[PDB]
């Protein structure tokens, strides 16, 4: 039932990075890495 | 459970002592226990998970460096003089908003300097007398003994005697 | 718009466990802790120096009412025991931080019919002695209520409290002072029905009487299977001492 | 308990001031040359205590030394506290400029007397010194230090070398009399301490523990310019109060001149109308009186 | 050893100690010759305040402090742990024994295989 | 009847919300207590436990510098010390001191099965001379040999962990000097009060070693060579004696 | 507290008493308990022959029950028993944490690059894996012979000289043989090229099962 | 999670009163100890 | 693990020119986790000490003390001893790393591009 | 300090109040044969005066029926209404007593919104401060 | 509290009925006047005033709301009859009742709280070090308790009104017209047992006294009316009782009067 | 106390029971073994009745909602090891 406007999320292993990360609710059938799944380019706080 | 001889094997699980699994009630009304009631606890949300799950344990036993101070129960008082009927000036507290100096009506003296003059009315304002209460109506049975001491009653033989009565 | 009342309302009533403050300091936390030994410390003197008046004046009530009974006042004894209800009149004051005014009245005469009127108490005092009065079976004589009434009203609270203390024990459980201060204010009901318990039993038995006050270790004893026992209070070691490295908090350390 | 006193106004009121000087001297002699000396005492009080009118009255008590070894603090307190019940007075706040200080902190601070004393104003009198505090904190440490044993005795060896080549000194005397005493009994240097730096019989005059737990309302008065008793030590242990400070005397002994007189006690009147229960009362309710009518001048 | 086995120990929990070595042996060949027992479940008799299998049953404390205190260079502690769980198991039978035979006359009547 | 009974099925169909005063007690909150968070802490620690069972120190920021390299983080002398107690038969001390002893041992494969009957009888304390050193060297600033500890003279404190305890710990760095070996027994009297020997005893002319058991004989043997085995390993499958560091006799 | 809750008194704490362990109660020092302890990538399946190594319906509770043996007989109440065993959570993952199964070098799996596929990383844990025990194959065919430490370790010297027979413990060489340099091509002093032990390319495989 | 269980106690108190006071109504005499939450006093409603 | 210490000795320019400025640390980690000064009885035998970073369990602190009597055993970590009997289990465990397998992971001043953040 | 004005008004009490108080114990330690002193009257005085409340939301909590005996009110000193703070020990505060009731049902939303004001529970509250307020001669 | 007789009844006490031949007894009443102000707050108090309600504060139940209304205001649910929210407002005009603002607008303009310290109280030593000075002001000090000592125009020492014990009559009931009779039932006094507080045996007279605590509420103490011839009175602290000692009756008595003494202080 | 209700027990020692059963079965040969041993069958009924022989009413003992949930200050003062509130059921 709509209890949740939002569209889900949960933190689950993610068994590439070995990292507990998020995870966003999406439809089962569909690329799951197309060219919106960049993200923009950002310079750490790290380095000089 | 996937092994070495797999044809296709996983990179390494997660060591469960990191995100821990809590051990809470399940959903299901067949595989929760019998006394669990549906917890209405009605709380101000908290946000952050380290002061949430705190509320979970029960710690006013164990040892604190602070002083033991009764906390999280008295709401917050403010205080405020409280100008007593005859100028007798207390000092109490409440937890609203109350504010400076509360003029004070209807006080303890004041309710008993009514019932007094309210007593005037009737004339017995004066005073029952218990020496000059010759007034001898009593009887003395056996298995008879006071109430209003019932958690240190004695039964004995005791006399019996009406109560005094004040009209108001 | 009266559940949306409520529902702020229930908000005011929980109460969490909430942290230590963020701005503590083992600098600031010790001198709290510094100020509340120098205290006890201060008020020792003034509570060692009271209840060695009550050792003084419970000395010369008792000695007192046993007086009584050597010069021959038996039967004054038994309306001098008694227990005196009325209580001190209205007309007694309580003290406040300044004295009465000379001839002052509310507000100078400036005076409200409102403010003044006569209002309600929450809640409804109903009291262990209500089922027996104000009750069915109207007792005539109320405060000398038949002696069976009492063995069975007493076996009421026993047969209540006992149930009472049940969920208050899974329902509402608390530790620490407050724990230790709801068990022996139960404890304490538990034993005072007990030892009325024990006189209705001392007392409709007229066999237990006799070896009930033959010796010592019986009563001892027999005060043992009655639950009725001798509550010690926890000695304040407030002595200067240096705790054991493993008695620390069981929570970070303060900055 | 002598008879002898100073009563300052004509009153005496229920809670007065108790000044307390040096030991003035030992009773051993009749009571009427030592009254002669604490009679100049009160020279340097008989003048400030006159700007500061006293609503209350004002005493002051003379102190004996003892006969003997322990006799010498335990006395005076049992002496004070005895002259507070000849007059029908708990809680009196206290002043003091000698001896008569430590007595007031060897009562605030120990039990069976911690209600006798009110308050405490410091003259010139240094209860503690860097040395003495800063070599103790150390005297506690090497005292485990030389129990525990995995401790390297070449970083022991330097703790005690380097806690007797910086020994404690004897408190400062703010005076010339009980300079005996200060050297005499209360801390003296050949008895004080055995096993020479290392433990220290505190047990005569206080442990400095206990002076790190008097918490009733402490107050130092300081001359502005070179003074005894640094403020910098003393707001560490008595909690972060500035000791006002007389921005007109030069040193002590300045402090009683006249141009401190109106001062030195237009500060210390500010300290008993801190505690006089009907002074801070009618602080408070024109205080709520200040309060409310901010509320009607915004009902509008 | 000994009660997992559930031998019929007939021995009445009164006999001598000397009278439980046909059993402790059974278990203890290829440590000490039969006739060897005999002489560690006799000086245990002599010299400890224990004589019935009871006793030792029941003072398993006070036997030992004698065998520490006075054994320990003849009597291997290997037989009085062995004289412990034989007598904790006599007795034990001796127990649902005298029962058995106790419920037998008030009417539960159960034959040899029960 | 039938419909009442089932408003009173009905009833039971009812919602019930009940405000709580907090969570239910056993399964969402839970109570804690200070023996539920409590560092261990051994009521005697001759085995040394500390260096073996090791825990976590609990708390979240631990102090660990460069210096704490050097200290040798032995245990903290416990007072009245096992060395320096007599072994009498009455000593209540002793009789504690006695099977503790014989508890450690058991605990260390030592009582039942290398030393089968150890009859406890003397208060031995094989003090080592030690140093607390941290490792064998020379002496830093003096650019010398450290010149090796004296025979122990008294036992004290200080000597107390370089004893021979119930299975202790002692860095072989102090070890490296022969033992010095102290040890106190009560066994020999002249009688059983001592008393109606008439002067016997006396006629015993070497009567600190006039009975048949009182010239003492210290040997020191270990087990372990060349590695630390599993007793129940080595218990059974191998017949090798011991390796035999030291033995003086007529002691 | 007959002071009306008024609570002035006593308010600082008396800290609580210890509760003591007694040192000598504790078990004897295990070396089984020494071994698995830590924590690491596994032991084996506890079986070469698959008799009596543990079911797959089972493998989820266990950890340390090792051990010979609830807080009763049993019962298992249903409840943190099917409340536990499968929770709302544990379900829908596909990685349940590490529990007694003898899957990859999970001790591996951790210190190598993520950048590898994965069926190209099982193939490189192993050739890690595969090398670390030459490695300690040499150490015990080096040191039993005395010999200090070679690795590679050639196939002449390997089988050592017939596999010596060792010669039928283990002891150091003195310390007059011992020196950093390992290699036998850097012992003595053939080419003493150096290469990599296995090549790392940061590609996926290209075939899923699924 | 909590506000769908804070919310849901005030339907579910008004689905309880409501149709109590009805299966008070239907004639059902209901004591203040047969029903779910024994606190309620009818009367007071 | 997170080593780092109280008092950090960071460079700065004043009036242009380089002198040191003793950084206290200490606020910099309180900033990074708001847990610690929340603590009630149960913190420091919680599971996770601060639900940001679950990752995080111990702050090991390494300032110079001059203090006799060191830390109590509940905040230093026992480094002296044989911490086992039968086996140093690290030879144990220095069995199973390879010789090619990270020890360090130094920062990278200029990188060469934006995923080189660190070399190991 | 409304407290350490409560505590050094409790004594005052405590000692008035066991005065009328220690007769009936005398009877009834008389024929327990038990000791009435300090360490008797003391543990009378606990169980009068401290009364812990409990959450009043529990219904049991609300339903405690032994401090308020004929008795519990004579030797029962003064110490809550010389601060809320004891008064929150012993009862609960003015206002969670009428929340908790409501929240409990023995008192509908709209009895409680009306009657739990800032006023009402200020008159109110200074009534028992007072000890002049109703009373139900006939206790339903 | 010292609650109202809510519905307690009240026993009264009754004239014995069987004459047990009463002896040598008198029956005294130790009467005392309540303190009129509180216990004067030592100033380590006033430093653990700054601990508690510190402490009591940043632990609120609430931490951050300001106050019930400050809580309620956040919802924008009220609490007050009106429904105010802001809450500066509602401590202007607390009450609905503007009529209670008139009352208050000439108390904070005219009102002084009184003065704690009575002048009665600033004791003067040049009166004189003598036996105890003449101490009538019932307003004397409003800290502590104030007993009556009293001496007869007899032998000058000091005793506690006392009279003998009638037949029938209780104790209490004698304790009773004990003060009514000897001020002319112009006392409001109370009796706080219906038993005695003390009790001690005479060799002079063999006389058995009950002591009996009673509080002054109302009434004038007329004291030449009393029945052991009083000389004056005195209303002195359980203190300064120590200062009659030396003209006082009976050293047995008098520590026997300070023993059921009640003091504000317990600092003795 | 209900044989409907049954545990399965694996006990580790395979030679513990073998080397009983062996003699078990060697001693009932020679007619030495007696009949009551626990492991009998039809003796369990009677066997926990000669050692506990009021263990129904140890079973059948109903708690008071009082001593099921031991005080829990006596858990922070340590008296009880630790409390379990929900381990209210005799399994025997």
């Amino acid at each position: 039932l709509d209890a949740t406007g939002r569209k889900l999320q949960k933190t689950m292993w993610d068994p590439v990075l070995q990292r507990y990360t998020l995870m966003k609710e999406t439809k089962v059938r569909g690329p799951f890495l197309t060219k919106s799944n960049i993200a923009r380019k950002v310079d750490f706080p790290v380095g000089a | 459970v996937l092994n070495k001889w797999a044809a296709v094997t996983k990179s390494a699980p997660p060591a469960a002592g990191l995100r821990p699994l809590a051990r809470t009630v399940s959903p299901n009304p067949k595989l929760r226990p019998a006394d669990y009631k549906v917890p209405y606890v009605l709380r101000t949300f908290i946000k952050d998970r380290h002061s949430s799950e705190m509320q979970h344990i029960e710690n006013r036993g164990m040892y604190r460096e602070e002083l033991a101070i009764e906390r999280s129960r008295f709401p917050r008082m403010q205080k405020t003089l409280t100008i007593q009927t005859d100028g007798s000036l207390n000092e109490r507290e409440f937890e609203f908003a109350v504010p400076p100096v509360v003029m004070l009506f209807q006080d303890r003296l004041s309710a008993h300097r009514q019932r007094q003059v309210a007593l005037a009315k009737i004339g017995k304002l004066k005073r029952v007398k218990s020496w000059e209460t010759s007034v001898r109506g009593k009887e003395s049975l056996n298995p008879v003994c006071n109430a209003l001491v019932f958690p240190y009653c004695v039964p004995k033989k005791m006399l019996v005697r009406p109560r005094i009565v004040d009209p108001l | 718009n009266e559940e949306k009342w409520a529902q702020a309302a229930m908000e005011y009533i929980h109460e969490k466990n909430h942290v230590n403050d963020a701005r503590k300091r083992q600098q600031d936390v010790d001198q709290e802790r510094s100020i509340a030994n120098a205290y006890d410390r201060y008020s020792a003197v003034s509570e060692a120096k009271f209840d060695e008046r009550l050792s003084r004046l419970i000395a010369r009530m008792s000695e007192a009412l046993e007086e009584m009974r050597n010069l021959g006042l038996e039967e004054a004894l038994e309306e001098a025991v008694l227990l005196n209800s009325e209580q001190p009149p209205g007309h007694y004051r309580r003290p406040s931080l300044t004295p009465p005014l000379a001839g002052y009245e509310p507000g100078f005469g400036l005076d409200v019919p409102q403010l003044r009127s006569q209002q309600a108490e929450y809640p409804p005092l109903r009291r262990p002695t209500d089922w027996l009065e104000f009750g069915e079976g109207g007792a005539d004589d109320f405060p000398y209520v038949d002696t069976h009434k009492i063995e069975d009203l007493t076996a009421k609270h026993e047969a209540q409290l006992e149930e009472q203390h049940g969920v208050l024990r899974e329902a509402a459980p608390l530790t620490g002072v407050e724990g230790e201060g709801w068990e022996a204010y139960v404890a304490l009901h538990r034993k005072a029905l007990a030892r009325q318990h024990l006189i209705m039993d001392l007392h409709n038995d007229p066999e237990l009487r006799d070896k009930y006050n033959a010796d010592e270790a019986f009563r001892a004893a027999e005060w043992e299977r009655r639950g009725m026992g001798a509550l010690s209070i926890e000695a304040p070691l407030e002595r200067d001492l240096e705790l054991h490295y493993a008695q620390v908090p069981a929570y970070e350390a303060f900055r | 308990m002598p008879t002898t006193v100073l009563y300052h106004g004509d009153q005496l009121g229920p809670r007065p001031l108790v000044i307390l000087d040096h030991s003035v001297a030992r009773l051993e002699q009749s009571a009427t040359a030592v009254l002669d000396a604490c009679q100049e005492a009160a020279k340097r009080y008989e003048a400030m205590l006159s700007s500061l009118a006293w609503d209350h009255g004002a005493v002051f008590v003379p102190l004996q030394v003892s006969i003997g070894e322990i006799n010498v603090m335990e006395q005076s307190c049992r002496h004070v506290c005895a002259v507070l019940d000849a007059m029908d007075v708990q809680w009196s706040h206290v002043l003091a400029h000698s001896y008569g200080a430590l007595v007031a902190a060897r009562m605030a601070a120990s039990t069976a007397y911690p209600h006798r004393i009110g308050s405490l104003l410091l003259l010139d009198t240094p209860l503690v010194t860097e040395q003495l505090v800063r070599n103790t904190k150390q005297r506690e440490e090497i005292a485990k230090a030389k129990k525990d044993v995995n401790v390297p005795p070449a970083e022991l060896s330097f703790a005690i070398e380097s806690l007797r080549s910086a020994l404690e000194t004897t408190l400062p005397y703010p005076a010339a009399v009980d300079k005996s005493l200060y050297e005499d009994h209360l801390f003296s240097s050949a008895s004080v301490f055995r096993e020479k730096g290392l433990v220290r019989d505190e047990h005569r005059y206080v442990p400095v523990r206990h002076l790190a737990q008097v918490h009733h309302p402490l107050q130092l008065l300081v001359p502005v310019k070179q003074p005894i008793t640094d403020v910098a030590i003393h707001r560490e242990f008595f909690g972060l109060r500035r000791p006002a400070v007389i921005k007109t005397a030069d040193n002590h002994e300045d402090l009683f001149s006249a141009k401190c007189a109106d001062e030195v006690a237009d500060v210390v009147r500010a300290w008993m109308q801190r505690f006089e229960p009907d002074v801070v009362m009618k602080r408070r309710f024109e205080k709520a009186a200040k309060e409310m009518v901010q509320l009607m001048g915004s009902s509008a | 050893y000994y009660a997992e086995v559930g031998q019929a120990y007939e021995t009445p929990s009164h006999f001598p100690l000397s009278y439980t070595a046909p059993f402790i042996y059974q278990y203890t060949a290829q440590c000490w010759s039969r006739e060897d027992l005999q002489s560690y479940l006799e000086r245990i008799e002599q010299s400890s305040g224990l004589r019935t299998i009871a006793d030792a049953a029941s003072r398993r404390e006070a036997l030992y402090t004698w065998w520490h205190n006075a054994g320990m260079n003849v009597i291997p502690l290997g037989v009085l742990q062995h004289l412990e769980l034989v007598s904790r198991d006599i007795v034990a039978q001796n127990a649902r024994k005298s029962y058995r035979i106790e419920q037998h006359e008030r009417g539960i009547l159960r034959t040899p295989e029960m | 009847q039938r419909e009442r009974d089932r408003k009173a099925r009905q009833i039971e169909k009812l919602p019930r919300p009940e405000a709580l005063h907090d969570f239910q007690y056993p399964y969402e909150k839970t109570i804690l207590s200070d023996s539920m968070f409590e560092y261990p802490v051994y009521e005697t620690e001759l085995d040394t436990p500390q260096l073996f069972n090791l825990t976590p120190p609990p708390d979240f920021f631990i102090y660990w510098n460069a210096t704490d390299f050097d200290r040798t983080a032995y245990p903290p002398v416990p007072e009245d010390d096992h060395r320096v107690l007599v072994p009498s038969s009455q000593s209540p001390r002793w009789i504690e001191h006695r099977a503790r002893l014989l508890q450690y041992l058991r605990k260390h494969e030592i009582m039942p099965h290398y030393v089968p009957h150890i009859h406890a009888n003397v208060n031995l304390s094989v003090v080592f001379p030690g140093q607390y050193n941290t490792r064998a060297r020379l002496t830093d600033e003096n650019g010398d040999k450290i010149p090796p500890p004296p025979a122990q003279t008294k036992m004290t404190p200080r000597n107390f962990w370089f004893t021979a305890h119930c299975g202790n710990y002692m860095e072989l760095t102090d070890v490296q000097q022969p033992p010095s070996v102290f040890f106190f027994e009560e066994a020999p009297a002249a009688a059983s009060a001592a008393s109606d020997a008439g002067e016997a005893g006396d006629a015993a002319n070497k009567q600190s070693s006039h009975a048949a058991v009182n010239y003492y004989t210290f040997v020191m043997l270990s087990p372990d060579y060349p590695y630390r085995v599993p007793l129940l390993q080595d218990r059974h499958k191998a017949d090798r004696g011991f390796f035999l560091n030291y033995m003086v006799a007529n002691l | 507290m007959l002071y009306g809750g008024s609570r002035v008194q006593y308010l600082v704490q008396p800290p609580f008493t210890l509760h003591k362990i007694r040192s000598e109660n504790l078990p004897p020092p295990s070396l089984y308990a020494e071994r698995h302890d830590l924590g690491l990538e596994m032991q084996l399946p506890r079986d070469m022959h698959v008799y009596n190594s543990i079911n797959m319906a089972i493998q989820r509770q266990v950890g340390g029950d090792s051990s010979t043996l609830g807080g009763h007989a049993d019962g298992f109440d249903m409840g943190a028993f099917f409340t536990e065993q499968h929770h709302p959570e544990r379900h829908h993952n596909s990685s349940l944490p590490y529990a007694k199964h003898d899957t990859n070098n999970v001790l591996a799996m951790r210190l190598f690059p993520v950048n590898v596929g994965v069926r190209a990383r099982t193939e490189a844990i192993r050739i890690r894996t595969d090398d670390c025990l030459q490695r300690l194959r040499d150490a015990d065919l080096c040191a039993k012979m005395r010999l200090p430490l070679e690795h590679p370790l050639p196939l002449s010297r390997r089988s050592q000289y017939a596999a010596i027979h060792r010669v039928r413990a283990a002891a150091h060489p003195p310390p007059s043989e011992l020196s950093i340099v390992t290699r036998p091509v850097d012992r003595l002093g053939a080419s003493q090229r150096w290469l990599p032990l296995q090549t790392l390319k940061p590609m996926g495989h290209n075939w899923s099962a699924a | 999670h909590f506000k769908k269980v804070q919310d849901t106690f005030w339907s579910n108190r008004k689905v309880l009163v409501n149709r109590i006071k009805s299966m008070h109504n239907q004639g059902t005499l209901q004591s203040a100890k047969d029903l779910p939450i024994k606190t309620i006093n009818i009367k007071a409603f | 693990h997170l080593v780092a210490r109280e008092w950090i000795n960071v460079p700065e320019m004043k009036q242009g020119e380089l002198v040191e400025r003793n950084m206290h640390f200490w606020d910099t980690i309180y900033n990074v986790i708001p847990e610690l000064g929340l603590s009630y009885p149960g913190q420091k035998f919680q599971w996770v000490h601060s639900q940001e970073f679950y990752y995080l369990k111990k702050i090991i602190i390494t300032d110079h003390n001059m203090n006799l009597l060191g830390v109590t055993p509940m905040r230093k970590m026992l480094v002296w001893g044989p911490f086992s009997y039968y086996e140093q289990r690290l030879r144990r465990l220095s069995a199973l790393l390879h010789p090619d397998d990270p020890v360090l992971a130094l920062e990278d001043p200029n990188p060469a591009m934006e995923d080189k953040l660190h070399i190991t | 300090m409304n407290d350490i004005y409560a505590r050094r008004l409790a004594q005052t009490s405590m000692f008035h109040q066991l005065m009328r108080s220690h007769g009936t114990l005398w009877a009834a330690t008389q024929v327990t044969k038990e000791k009435l002193n300090l360490a008797f009257v003391k543990e009378e005085m606990m169980r009068v005066n401290g009364r812990r409340a409990m959450p009043l939301l529990i219904g049991a909590a609300a339903n405690e029926n032994l401090n308020d005996t004929h008795f519990t009110h004579l030797t029962e000193h003064c110490a809550w209404t010389e601060s809320a703070r004891a008064f929150a020990v012993q009862r609960q505060t003015p206002l969670t007593q009428h929340i908790a009731s409501m929240g409990r049902m023995a008192e509908t939303i709209t009895q409680a919104k009306t009657a739990s004001t800032s006023q009402l529970l200020f008159n109110e509250h200074l009534a028992r401060i007072d000890g002049i307020s109703e009373f139900e001669e006939e206790p339903f | 509290t010292f609650h109202s007789q809510h519905r307690t009844p009240i026993i009264p006490q009754v004239h014995v009925h069987d004459e047990p031949t009463a002896q040598r007894i008198h029956v005294g009443y130790y009467l005392h006047r309540h303190p009129v102000v509180k216990h004067s707050p030592h100033p380590l108090e006033t430093e653990m005033g700054y601990l508690l309600e510190r402490e009591q504060q940043r632990y609120s139940r609430h931490e951050s709301a300001e106050s019930a209304t400050a809580f309620f205001a956040s919802r924008g649910q009220t609490i007050d009859i009106l429904g105010r929210t802001d809450p500066n407002q509602i401590k202007g005009n607390f009450f609905g009742l503007e009529l209670y603002q008139d009352a208050m607008k000439v108390v904070m303009q005219r009102y002084t709280p009184e003065k704690r310290l009575t002048s009665a109280d600033l004791w003067q030593p040049n009166a004189l070090g003598d036996a105890p000075p003449p101490r009538h002001t019932l307003h004397r000090k409003l800290d502590d308790f104030l007993y009556l000592i009293v001496q007869e125009g007899a032998t000058g020492k000091w005793t506690i009104p006392h009279t003998a014990r009638k037949d029938d009559e209780s104790l209490r009931m004698t304790a009773d017209r004990a003060i009514s009779s000897q001020n002319s039932e112009g006392l409001d006094c109370y009796v706080w047992s219906n038993a005695p507080q003390a009790t001690v045996f005479l060799k002079d007279d063999n006389t058995r006294l009950f002591i009996y605590a009673a509080t002054y509420l109302a009434g004038r103490p007329q004291f030449a009316s009393f029945e052991p011839k009083p000389k004056d009175h005195a209303w002195v602290t359980r203190h300064e009782l120590l200062q009659y000692s030396d003209t006082f009756k009976s050293a047995e008595l008098l520590k026997a009067l300070l023993d059921i003494s009640a003091d504000g202080t317990f600092e003795a | 106390i209900n044989p409907s209700y049954k545990w399965l027990d694996v006990e580790p020692d395979i030679q513990k029971v073998y080397r009983s059963r062996c003699m078990r079965a060697a001693l009932q040969a020679r007619g030495k073994a007696s009949m009551m041993v626990a492991g009998n069958v039809h003796y369990r009924a009677e066997l926990d009745h000669v050692t506990e022989p009021h263990w129904r009413e140890r079973v059948m003992r109903v708690p008071k909602a009082t001593e099921r949930f031991q005080d829990p200050n006596y858990f922070t003062r340590g008296l009880v090891p630790s409390l379990r509130p929900l381990s209210r059921y005799s399994y025997e």
